[PDB]
RNA sequence: AUUGACCCUU
RNA sequence: CGCCCGUCGCUAGUACCGAUUGAAUGGCUUAGUGAGGCCUCAGGAUCUGCUUAGAGAAGGGGGCAACUCCAUCUCAGAGCGGAGAAUUUGGACAAACUUGGUCAUUUAGAGGAACUAAAAGUCGUAACAAGGUUUCCGUAGGUGAACCUGCGGAAGGAUCAUU
RNA sequence: ACCCACUCGGCACCUUACGAGAAAUCAAAGUCUUUGGGUUCUGGGGGGAGUAUGGUCGCAAGGCUGAAACUUAAAGGAAUU
RNA sequence: GUCGGAUUUCCAACGGGGCCUUUCCUUCUGGCUAACCUUGAGCUUGGCGAACCAGGACUUUUACUUUGAAAAAAUUAGAGUGUUCAAAGCAGGCGUAUUGCUCGAAUAUAUUAGCAUGGAAUAAUAGAAUAGGAC
RNA sequence: UAUCUGGUUGAUCCUGCCAGUAGUCAUAUGCUUGUCUCAAAGAUUAAGCCAUGCAUGUCUAAGUAUAAGCAAUUUAUACAGUGAAACUGCGAAUGGCUCAUUAAAUCAGUUAUCGUUUAUUUGAUAGUUCCUUUACUACAUGGUAUAACUGUGGUAAUUCUAGAGCUAAUACAUGCUUAAAAUCUCGACCCUUUGGAAGAGAUGUAUUUAUUAGAUAAAAAAUCAAUGUCUUCGGACUCUUUGAUGAUUCAUAAUAACUUUUCGAAUCGCAUGGCCUUGUGCUGGCGAUGGUUCAUUCAAAUUUCUGCCCUAUCAACUUUCGAUGGUAGGAUAGUGGCCUACCAUGGUUUCAACGGGUAACGGGGAAUAAGGGUUCGAUUCCGGAGAGGGAGCCUGAGAAACGGCUACC
RNA sequence: UCUUAAGGUAGCCAAAUGCCUCGUCAUCUAAUUAGUGACGCGCAUGAAUGGAUUAACGAGAUUCCCACUGUCCCUAUCUAC
């Protein structure tokens, strides 16, 4: 009590960080920012464990302070800056762009992308409102707010954002027959092809979702993130394309193509 | 504090401390496989009981169950790789019917004597 | 140390709860303003997250609204005449919300004069056309005119002086006016 | 609730205005709303004379969260009644249940007339009183 | 018709 | 010549009752006194801004010797204000004591009265045989002690039986 | 009123063991390790002890409720010679 | 016939859907025309409709059971991986080893409660009776 | 990994317990003890008391330095340091420890905030002030005097501190930097009924006063008190159209005033660019630190449903004056008997209320388990509570904080 | 077993009954030949010469406590006669 917490113990950090239980009794508490604490990947862990570029929090601090790593077009020299879903982490050294997307097994994976692809990013709108002076605006899953949006945009839609300015270049509506990326729950990391939804007047809408292998599951409306249209997807997918092969099938795949 | 490092026992003592048949069998195994204590026999019996319990709880599951299939393949393959299971039978019946003597003869201590570097298991 | 939590209270079944916590800052209360009339005095009180409140003490004048005419002017308060909460507040002339007070209503009289060109109680072409167009609507009811004649209009405080620091109010009209006038005359 | 203005204060819907300048039929303006979730606004609440700022429809309270049902056991309180929710509690050791009940106190708007034995459904609102957290939204017995 | 009792361990 | 019951005697333990209008510790709880902080009625050291004012002792142009627009040390007389420490009014929160009230947990006691445990104590022989008056139950009375006796009941009786 | 044949309901009895039981024995004490028709009450080694304490009922005698400390390896049932 | 992984003339069972048998896939009204009376020398310019919309009619009231999201990590079971074995740990493994490439950190949810969802058998609960009953 | 054996007898079946037997992140203790890995550890009794030392401070290129502080350069006489102390800002509300209290309380899943606060983070977002108004007021931009520091120190004593002198600001109070479409009143005009031209004051945000809008899903004729657009007055009338939620007095917009004046940058770093009526002019970049408000994040506070050990040698409990509810107000960041004033007599309970005990913080979990269970969980994580016992507060976004203050014991 | 028959039972007790005696122990107090509670070989308690107990009552005897006070420390003053 008495005020907000500032430490984060190991075994209490989110499991999708792949942080070992030994080697320290604390984990980097993601600072306040664009994404929630649980569903965020701090730059410390991304540049220390995910990429192994830095062997120490000191080395990550040096990297961030001298500003090689820039997130979403801004340097973001915070040692535990919360970098969550759909963020672009750019390294000017070696000119490499990472898109922060989940893998098949619910973990933020490394995802090399080209410069033109890292130019833009997609964001799910969280709510559309009218700010002061009667200016409509939309808020995204990244905490971004866009003023004077296209009047057609509604809740649960997604926006392709130029990421250089505040303009929304494109937008995709949330409708049946649309390719999504389920973010959270048991199905964290599947490509969607929505079939339909249950409104469930009162809260917690559930949408039914079949991947490419004709496997159908159910997820929550807030839990589902649309990343393109049926056919071509707006952005690239990590290795595996998020289909959640069963454990036996994964065993066969490993034993054959080790 | 730091995370708790997990530890577990690797052996179990017999229920009846003084059984003539069990004592004679264990002393026979100790003498003919060159073991320092009966704790080694207890340890091998513990692992054998663990894998037998796993196999039994596997068999209680219906056929074509994904869990039964996967866990059966894993257990059988591990036993074959170590060498206590037959290299031609994945029936899992032998998985419910391994033997402490098989585990002991698979242990390295007798492997040196078998391959002929020892001339005696205690020399090994 | 005025508290505001319900852990000090008897349980709904009637059971006496035991002590669980020391009194907490986030569950505190503070003393009443007990606003009065004359020589306006405001003390700032710092609340959670800054968010200053204005404890009105002895506030002299307020802002009152005539809803039918859509007007609001700053007015002086003569005194409290009725309070549904406590008659002691009436006897003491204490200002709280929903307290009925008498006001001079002279700015309202001047506004009505300049707006309608109608006398109360006992020139230009533009002014005349405005008055003629706005006329045929100065027959509100007997009691508003009677209050204007007596010079003390009835108005109830709709603001909270001890919180916003203003004794803002609105003039009573129609069924509300008849209700409170009946309460006043019945004794 | 024989007369609307029995209390020392004047009862009216806050920020609802009845302009006296215009004098036509229906001189007093009554504000209502539908509560959502498929519940229908009673005609009594539509055309009544009560104010009752705690009504789901005419009042300023908003209904959201849990929705329960129960048979009322007490109507001896002003504008609030107590419903009995009877349920079975499972006990694994004995692999069977016991009868358990929970009395939840609820606020009933003058649009509803209920008596002991009536089966009413209520919905969660913000804390109305020390114990009342629900509002009656329907009655299923007569 | 009266008939009470008979040490400890083994 | 088995076993066995109870007084009485000895030794050692264990609780129980117990005057002391016992004691201690807390929980709530008639009342009373009531520190301190906080709001408030005042209070007002002290610090500090504004003006057409009057001069005791310099003054400078104007025909500078019968007059001056501003004035150096400058204030005792005036009014407009701002902050404002002691002190203090009424409150509201309320810590610590008394006599009360129980509640709960401990605890000291002169003395009293039981039970239990003890290789070989005394008095009887109540029970086990029809145990020599068949046993036992409930109740009542009596009595060194087991026990005796009345009334009703049981058989777990010493009778499964009188055509 | 008797005598026959049934029938319903009683107090019981004789025979046997399908069964049950430690046995004595039991047509229920059966249909209970092939364990479940419904339901109430009671017991958890022997003593201390139906005692102490509190409560409540009674005029009382006492009734109902009712421990523990401590002590002890047997008490006990049914049968056999 | 597929070097333990069979598109088939399989004529034997099982588990689900549809229709008729007095047996109803909760409606009064339009647009993307919809189980559509209108077919183009072979994706129709005119009715039905809830796999989607609205004002009346609701998951006949439940219990119960099926499935689905959640029930933090660590712990448990459990895939892997020569920590020299092991307890552990989540590490590691391979090059034209100048450059470098690369797998993994899965899988059960722990009474019950709440939320959706199929069923409706079993066990309850109401309807039309001095008809203020239904179309 | 579904197992028993010894003990009542002369012997037998039983009941029944005693004893054995195995395990224990269950302790203690005895004897013994060579290696490797790993590792609990003043919980129990005393949340008893504590000597001593340490455990909370903090700097950049980028808020203030003339230190009787240090080391000191010139391709330009038109401007390069490190900096102890002390102001200023932030932090010290995290962590760590412990388990005393606490039995529908905490806590566990589950909800709600349309019932609230929220430093920081992130994104977006402020051309309207000069309020007795064509000037009491500088924006090539202003005051106060306050720390450090300098002399004398006052006591045995503290992280005690005074009188005098300077001097800062991102400390404090005023204060201004535009040539934007557009409404309401004040009118000379003909005594009007399409009447309209001169120029003023208000129209930023904060105003949590009153009022209006925030609508919608289906074919004609109509005199009314006042033509509205074009308009041979003989007539056509189109252009009204503003979002979300399951749901609002929702977000926002608009109308009338009030504010004792919130904010709307008198703040810093970086090598220096371009324009020329070459003026110590005009224009200009990358930042740092502030800053309305809105979202976002970290949070917080309340909150729905269900679930907790033993006890009836606890059966009725709560209810002058809070117990249940209603109305109104106060207070709160907010809802609410949270508290006041008036009224009603309600609310819980054998489906165990209320009371008492706990050698009770709750959960994740642990030991042991054929199944079903039993016992344990102070303790590596989460959530509570506490800093010797209460109580009350300052500061702060956040504390009823204790390595903060005040008072009582 | 003796004296003249029996041999003080239940109770109660330094009691209004106990000599020794201001009994012994506990408690009450700073201190107690006092008071209360116990003890009992009780000179010389004890059962309608009634024993024990007992609510209520008492101008009965006694002990302590609170309240109160000129009883006292320690006296002073006033009024009437």
């Amino acid at each position: 009590a008495r005020g907000p917490k500032k430490h984060l113990k190991r075994l209490a950090a989110p499991h999708h960080w792949l942080l070992d239980k030994l080697s320290g009794c604390y984990a980097p508490r993601p600072s306040a920012g664009p994404h929630k604490l649980r569903e965020s990947l701090p730059l410390i862990v991304f540049l220390r464990n995910r990429l192994k570029y830095a062997l120490n929090g000191r080395e990550v601090k040096a990297i961030l302070m001298q500003r090689h790593v820039k997130v979403d077009g801004k340097v973001r020299t915070d040692t535990t800056y919360p970098a969550g879903f759909m963020d672009v982490i750019t390294l000017d050294a070696t000119n490499e762009n990472f898109r922060l997307v989940y893998d098949v097994k619910g973990r933020f994976a490394v995802h090399r992308i080209t410069d033109e692809e890292a130019s833009y990013k997609l964001g799910k709108v969280k709510k559309v409102q009218l700010g002061k002076k009667g200016v409509p605006y939309v808020v995204t899953h990244d905490g971004r707010t866009i003023r004077y949006p296209d009047p057609n945009i509604k809740v649960n839609d997604t926006v392709k954002i130029d990421l250089a300015s505040g303009k929304i270049t494109d937008f995709i509506k949330f409708d049946a027959g649309k390719l999504v990326y389920v973010t959270g729950g048991r199905n964290l990391g599947r490509i969607g092809t929505i079939v339909h939804k249950e409104r469930h007047d009162g809260g917690f809408d559930l949408v039914h979702i079949k991947d490419s292998l004709d496997n159908t599951f159910v997820t929550r409306l807030n839990n589902v993130f649309v990343i393109g249209e049926q056919g071509k997807p707006y952005i690239s997918l990590p290795k595996g394309k998020g289909i959640k092969l069963s454990i036996a099938e994964e065993r066969d795949r490993r034993r054959a193509q080790q | 504090p730091r995370a708790p490092r997990t530890y577990s026992k690797t052996y179990s003592t017999p229920k009846r401390p003084y059984e003539s048949s069990r004592l004679d069998a264990e002393l026979k195994l100790a003498g003919e496989f060159g073991l320092k204590n009966k704790k080694e026999i207890y340890r091998i019996s513990f692992q054998l009981s663990k894998i037998r319990r796993a196999a039994r709880d596997l068999l209680t599951r219906d056929e074509k169950d994904p869990k039964r299939l996967f866990e059966g393949n894993a257990l059988i393959r591990r036993l074959v790789r170590v060498g206590v299971l037959s290299e031609d039978k994945k029936k899992l019946d032998y998985v419910l019917a391994l033997k402490v003597e098989d585990f002991l003869e698979r242990r390295l201590q007798t492997q040196v004597y078998k391959l002929g570097l020892a001339k005696s298991v205690h020399h090994a | 140390g005025i508290s505001r939590d319900s852990r000090h209270k008897r349980s709904a079944t009637g059971a006496k709860r035991a002590q669980f916590r020391k009194k907490r800052k986030f569950e505190l209360g503070r003393q009443p303003a007990n606003t009065k009339i004359g020589a306006k005095r405001i003390h700032s009180v710092r609340t959670r997250g800054g968010n200053k409140k204005y404890r009105a003490l002895r506030i002299e004048t307020g802002n009152f609204s005539w809803a039918s005419e859509g007007i609001s002017k700053k007015t002086r308060i003569a005194g409290v005449v009725y309070h549904p909460s406590n008659n002691e507040l009436v006897r003491t002339n204490t200002l709280t919300k929903a307290a009925i007070v008498q006001i001079d209503a002279t700015p309202f009289r001047q506004w009505f004069e300049a707006h309608y060109g109608q006398t109360l109680g006992k020139k230009s072409k533009n002014a005349e056309r405005k008055w003629a167009a706005r006329a045929a609507s100065a027959k509100i009811e007997s009691s508003v005119e009677s209050q204007f004649s007596a010079g003390r209009l009835y108005a109830c405080i709709s603001s909270r002086p001890g919180q916003s620091g203003r004794c803002d109010g609105y003039i009573l009209e129609g069924e509300e006016l008849a209700f409170y006038l009946r309460r006043l005359t019945a004794k | 609730e024989l007369t609307v203005q029995s209390e020392r204060a004047f009862q009216k819907q806050p920020h609802i205005f009845n302009n006296p300048k215009v004098k036509t039929s229906k001189r007093t303006k009554r504000w209502y709303k539908n509560a959502g979730l498929g519940f229908k606004t009673p005609k009594t609440a539509i055309e009544g004379s009560y104010i009752d700022k705690k009504c789901p429809f005419t009042g300023l309270v908003s209904i959201r969260g849990k929705i329960l049902t129960g048979t009322v056991v007490s109507t001896k309180m002003h504008r609030t009644i107590v419903i009995r929710r009877a349920y079975l509690h499972y006990i694994p050791k004995y692999n069977r249940y016991e009868k358990r009940h929970k009395n939840v106190p609820v606020h009933v708007s003058p649009a509803f007339r209920v008596q002991v034995g009536d089966i009413v459904t209520v919905g969660q609102c913000r804390p109305i009183s020390k114990t009342v957290r629900f509002n009656v939204v329907k009655v299923s017995a007569a």
